């Protein structure tokens, strides 16, 4: 009645992760945090983040 | 314990708004060619 698939450590793995991340219908029940520094060119620099699933 | 791959990763994953410092670069597991390629 249902079908499945596995993949690990592969070219499509990171591609898949990025595709899941951008998608708006994500219902992610578990989250993480990725901190990164945002550079506003030479005008200013500040630190921000993204809640990766 | 330092290695060429470790060196490249360190110089590529430095925190932002930072200055690299190599005190006494004349001291020279790192390789000469690896260092040269890493710098330029």
């Amino acid at each position: 009645i249902v079908d499945l698939e596995i993949q690990s450590k592969d070219k499509s793995y990171a591609w898949f992760l990025t595709w899941m991340a951008k998608h708006p219908q994500r219902v992610s029940r578990h989250l993480s945090v990725r901190t990164n520094y945002i550079q506003h060119d030479n005008g200013s620099v500040s630190t921000k983040f993204s809640l990766v699933p | 314990n330092l290695t060429d791959d470790r060196l490249n990763h360190l110089m590529n994953n430095m925190p932002e708004r930072s200055i690299l410092l190599l005190e006494d670069i004349d001291a020279a597991s790192v390789t000469f060619s690896g260092l040269l390629n890493a710098l330029d």
